[PDB]
């Protein structure tokens, strides 16, 4: 048996939220809120144990299940797993405020101890930027690559109410110094004309 | 009230052998199977394996057999789970959950975990996490190539407190983590002065003062 | 494997035959053919559906019985159910080891006994006309052509018109 | 040999009733949490592993009789009786057995105390006028201390006697300490009496009884019970396991000895091959 | 003495395969411990079973014994016990204060009380007293109270209960 499911589904207080699962042969349905043991949410693909609102529900049809949050809360918010033995991957529910913004992007070069290390890292920061969907496509010398780069994303400031990510990739020192210009080409949802911002060493 | 209570946090060496255990609490520990669940830090939940209680018989996954035991003491209506030979990879959190079916059918092929233990941190790692500057505005801290993911960055301690982002822990193919800490800066103060970030990792008993 | 047939002096199954269990390949001028024998597959067919049925007919119906599992330990009566039920286990275990072991020797000889009933029903139709090989395998002594061969196969095999030239080639 | 099973129990052609958390004998007594299992009649009873008790801490001198006349029974029909219980106060509860937000009992059984400060000896009778077996479980109070003895019944040591014209039964109640069980030192002991037709049931009490409220219905037929873990599922089958319905095809089978309904039976080998086919002599 | 339902006792020993006789701390407080008697001569002088505490009265009271033992091990354990049936009322009274003493064992699932009596019996080894000898089986995480106001042919200890391939035999070969 393998399980699938649809991940981080990012979502605003007061909406439904689906979540899917796919088991390939019972199907029960886990929240882990963060920094606490697991929770089960609903038995048997559609049951609901004692304590759940019912705005949580499950729906199974052949051999795909899904997992419905109507009018979600702040508690809600959480990681939800399917189990069936094995589990599913996980899909994070964070919470979703509105407010429209544009990225800051900053480019910071690698410092000379992670060029000795044989772990060249460069690192591309984009500030306050609000839908959190946008993908960034990292170019050196102005050419794309692909599988290096790795994303983390801050969750919700009450104070600005947006969002910010830093992009790094690594390369071996060979590999780095052979490389020109280094630079992350940005693709955005709020900004129209994608931005560059490269460097190089000097 | 239904409770599984567990044991405290244990920090080991790899190579060694650790013993968790699970103690129940409103109900008999016969009446329900027991199930053993890890989740190495961020990675999602992992099922480990299954006692049946009141007859002992157990089922482990293929990756952990041979290298795992589960038994039961009925009189103190506890569990243990015994991880041997202990790998960098296992430092995890440890949940007892509880499962229905003893007789007849093995449980977890058709009942839920209803009730999970608070879990127990098995650590079983130590490592350094190496802070890198980050400058051309904005600056900012990369700290890299630690284990174990708890780790604090402050800056000053008291100093700055917004604009600063804590991007949380990232993997690597080598099994180490990896955050980044930056905070934006007047453009006329990135100039005159600069800022200290302190990284503190308690498993790692570390603490790193370093600036810009 | 009573009689030797199967396993005896055919020697060899057939794996192209799958329109019956038993038949015939015949070979002569007018070229290689096989058929099936239905009477005899369709016998031993029948012989074979049941054949288990016919000692337990069915399986009887128990509702209310004695506990066969104990959590405490009582002493006399506890030990008088478990040793009832053990008894009846063994017995039971008995039964059907016994039961399937003989029925695997008869069907055996069942089937080893078509075959060689068809042998012989074959060997009797060609009273002077053929002499039996020995590797299950029939030398008919004239012109046999495949009408000749399917009335070998009906079982209306005509001996008596060929008999002159039958003899005449066999014993010159 | 049939040696696998689907792991559920088929819920026809047999009246299954799935005991949640509840035991037979608690379902019978009339255990709070057990009140939706009132009335119900059964094929098989399912007791689940899960099963708890959450009333007066009891005790079933031979249970397992009790069990088993019950479950064969197939039914937990119970015809309420007009008892005369006179000079003594009715419906005693306790905070260990709580019903809704107060204190209560067992649905079946009624605690006598004594009114006033007085407990008459109770002689109570009732006839088996009709066709049916009658089954009527009292109950007798061991108490912890000679003080809650005396305060519950003004007695020193009472005495309960269920007689009928063919057997009587007679309990000579304790007063000792007993294992704390759900806040309690004290126990009930459960018996029960099976009235036939034309008989008559006695109760002479001086104290320390659970009197019955009425009377089981006893019946016969093709009642069960079993101890499985197995859920329940909507499907057909003739033959319950312990470990699921299995098909009965096969004329044995190796999944469980413990079996229910048209099963086959049960053997110690795990395969046996029955040859339906002619000796395999393969080419070459 | 004397077993009722001898058989199940001798049965279930004989399954257990082991007589390892655990001794435990009980405390009898106000009664006298050891008791003994000429019928049963240990070394020169009187005796009794070496796994059983004959417990009289002290000085010239017998208070009600309520004792606890709790099973924290994980193997049922088998407590062996007794209750003194005297000869003559006036040894009833001479040994045991009350006139007519009881004994109940009791776990969490089940009870079990004798009330002896005062009678002659049959004249065995010089004595027409009796001891009945019962048995009470903790399985683990389960407790013992023992509850006596008199006649209690107390336990030491407890046997450890096994399963196995053991049995008994009667045979003189
Ligand atoms: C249908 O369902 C039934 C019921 O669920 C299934 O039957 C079970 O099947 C499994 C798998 O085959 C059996 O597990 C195997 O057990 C053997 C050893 O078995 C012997 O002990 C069994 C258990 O005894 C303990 O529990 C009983 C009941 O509580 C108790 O009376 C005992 O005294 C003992 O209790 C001790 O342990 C308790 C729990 O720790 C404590 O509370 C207690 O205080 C004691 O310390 C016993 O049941 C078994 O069989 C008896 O009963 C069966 C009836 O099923 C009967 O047929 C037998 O003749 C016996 O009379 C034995 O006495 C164990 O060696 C196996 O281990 C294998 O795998 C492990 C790794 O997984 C390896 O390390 C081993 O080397 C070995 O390879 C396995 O665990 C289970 O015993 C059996 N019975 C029950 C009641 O569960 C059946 O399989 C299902 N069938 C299908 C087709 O689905
Ligand atoms: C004859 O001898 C027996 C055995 O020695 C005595 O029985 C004991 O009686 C005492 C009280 O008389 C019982 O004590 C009570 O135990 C309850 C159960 O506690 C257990 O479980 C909890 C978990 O729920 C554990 O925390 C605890 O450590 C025990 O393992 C307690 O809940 C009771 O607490 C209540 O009273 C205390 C008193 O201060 C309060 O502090 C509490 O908050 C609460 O209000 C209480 O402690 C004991 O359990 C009995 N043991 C047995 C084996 O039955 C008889 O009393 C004695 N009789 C005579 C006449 O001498
Ligand atoms: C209720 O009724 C019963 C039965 O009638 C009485 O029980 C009898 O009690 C008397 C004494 O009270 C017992 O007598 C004793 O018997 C002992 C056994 O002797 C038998 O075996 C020896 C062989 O060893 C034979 O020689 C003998 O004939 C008997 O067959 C004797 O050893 C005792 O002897 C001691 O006392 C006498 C007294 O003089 C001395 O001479 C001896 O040397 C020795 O010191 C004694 O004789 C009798 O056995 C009991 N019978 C039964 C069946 O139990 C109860 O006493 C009575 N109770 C009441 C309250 O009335
Ligand atoms: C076989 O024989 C039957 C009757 O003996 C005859 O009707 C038939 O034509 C023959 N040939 C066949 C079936 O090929
Ligand atoms: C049970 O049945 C009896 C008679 O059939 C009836 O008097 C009684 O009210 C019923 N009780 C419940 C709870 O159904
Ligand atoms: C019997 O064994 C127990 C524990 O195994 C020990 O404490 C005791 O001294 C032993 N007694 C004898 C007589 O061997």
């Amino acid at each position: 048996s393998v399980l699938t499911q649809p991940p981080s589904v990012s979502g605003a207080p007061g909406q439904r939220v689906t979540i899917s699962c796919t088991g390939s042969s019972a199907v029960h349905w886990y929240q882990q809120l963060p920094g606490t043991a697991p929770k089960l949410l609903i038995s048997g693909n559609s049951n609901r144990p004692s304590g759940v609102p019912d705005r949580f529900s499950g729906s199974k049809s052949g051999t795909s299940a899904s997992l419905a949050i109507t009018g979600l809360q702040a508690e809600d918010e959480a990681d939800y797993y399917c189990q069936s033995s094995v589990f599913g991957g996980g899909t994070k529910l964070t919470v979703l405020g509105r407010t429209v913004a544009a990225p800051s992007v900053f480019i910071f070069p690698p410092s000379d101890e992670q060029l000795k290390s044989g772990t060249a890292s460069v690192v591309c920061l984009l500030n306050n930027f609000y839908p959190r969907e946008a993908k960034v496509q990292w170019k050196v010398d102005n050419a794309l690559q692909s599988g290096n780069s790795q994303e983390s994303v801050t969750e919700q400031d009450s104070k600005d109410s947006t969002y910010s990510l830093s992009s790094t990739l690594t390369l071996s020192k060979a590999d780095y110094e052979k490389h020109k210009v280094y630079a992350c080409e940005v693709t955005h949802q709020g900004l129209s004309s994608p931005v560059t911002k490269s460097f190089n060493r000097g | 009230q239904v409770q599984l209570v567990q044991s405290g946090a244990e920090v080991k060496k790899p190579g060694a052998s650790v013993t968790v255990s699970c103690q129940v609490s409103g109900y008999t520990l016969t009446s329900y199977g027991l199930s053993w669940v890890r989740q190495a830090p961020g990675q999602g939940l992992e099922w480990v394996g299954w006692i049946n209680t009141y007859d002992g018989q157990t089922k482990y996954v293929k990756k952990f057999q041979g290298r795992v035991t589960m038994t039961t003491h009925t009189g103190t209506n506890t569990a243990y789970m015994e991880m041997k030979s202990l790998r960098s990879d296992d430092t995890a959190v440890y949940y007892c959950a509880r499962v229905e079916g003893v007789r007849g059918v093995m449980g977890f092929h058709y009942y839920p975990m209803d009730v999970w233990g608070q879990g127990t941190m098995v650590t079983v790692s130590s490592k350094g996490p190496s802070v890198f500057p980050l400058a051309p505005a904005a600056l900012g801290c990369l700290v890299k190539d630690y284990f174990p993911e708890p780790v604090t960055v402050s800056w000053n301690s008291g100093a700055l407190t917004s604009g600063v982002h804590t991007f949380p822990a990232v993997l690597q193919s080598s099994g180490l983590y990896s955050l980044s800490s930056v905070v934006t800066v007047p453009s006329s103060s990135l100039g005159t002065q600069t800022y200290i970030c302190n990284v503190n990792h308690k498993p790692s008993n570390t603490k790193v003062d370093k600036k810009v | 494997g009573l009689f030797g047939a199967i396993a005896g002096f055919i020697e060899n199954g057939w794996e192209g035959m799958i329109d019956g269990w038993y038949g015939f390949r015949h070979q002569n001028s007018e070229g290689t053919g096989q058929a099936a024998d239905l009477k005899s597959t369709q016998a031993a067919i029948d012989q074979i559906n049941g054949k288990l049925n016919r000692v337990i007919e069915k399986t009887n119906e128990k509702f209310h019985q004695i506990e066969k599992e104990f959590s405490e330990v009582e002493g006399r009566i506890q030990d008088l159910e478990k040793y009832v039920e053990d008894t009846k286990i063994d017995l039971w275990s008995y039964n059907a080891e016994l039961l399937v072991a003989l029925e695997n020797q008869h069907t055996i000889d069942l089937t080893d006994s078509e075959m060689n009933k068809l042998f012989e029903k074959t060997r009797r139709q060609l009273r002077e006309n053929a002499e039996d090989m020995g590797n299950g395998c029939f030398k008919i002594y004239h012109k046999c052509d495949n009408a000749c061969i399917e009335s070998i196969r009906n079982g209306t095999y005509d001996h008596d018109v060929y008999r002159d030239e039958a003899l005449n080639n066999r014993f010159q | 040999v049939q040696s696998s099973s689907t792991g559920k129990i088929c819920n026809n052609p047999h009246r299954i009733l799935d005991g949640i958390d509840c035991t037979l004998i608690d379902a019978l007594l009339g255990d709070p949490h057990c009140d939706v299992f009132q009335n119900e009649t059964w094929d098989l009873f399912v007791e689940r592993s899960k099963a708890f008790s959450n009333c007066y801490p009891y005790d079933v001198p031979d249970y397992a009789s009790l069990r088993s006349l019950v479950a064969s029974s197939g039914t937990l029909e119970f015809i309420t009786e007009g008892f005369t219980w006179t000079g003594v106060t009715q419906n005693g509860g306790s905070n260990a057995c709580k019903r809704g937000p107060g204190s209560g009992f067992f649905s079946r059984l009624n605690w006598l105390t004594k009114s006033g400060s007085t407990y008459p000896v109770l002689n109570v009778t009732m006839p088996n006028n009709d066709n049916f077996d009658k089954l009527y479980i009292w109950g007798v109070h061991h108490p912890s201390t000679n003080q809650e003895q005396t305060s519950l019944y003004v007695q020193a040591s009472g005495r309960v006697t269920v007689s009928t014209r063919r057997s009587q039964q007679t309990i000579i109640p304790n007063i000792g300490s007993r294992p704390w069980v759900r806040g309690l030192s004290s126990r009930i002991s459960i018996y029960w009496t099976i009235v036939k037709p034309g008989d008559v049931l006695v109760i002479n009490s001086n104290g320390n009884l659970i009197a019955p409220r009425g009377y089981f219905k006893m019946r016969t037929g093709k009642s069960s019970i079993m101890r499985s873990d197995a859920p329940i599922d909507t499907c057909i089958s003739e033959c319950i396991t312990p470990n699921g319905s299995i098909p009965n095809d096969k004329p044995f089978q190796n999944v469980n000895k413990i079996t229910y309904g048209a099963c086959p039976k049960y053997v110690k080998q795990n395969t046996l091959k029955l040859a339906t086919g002619m000796r395999n002599v393969p080419e070459k």
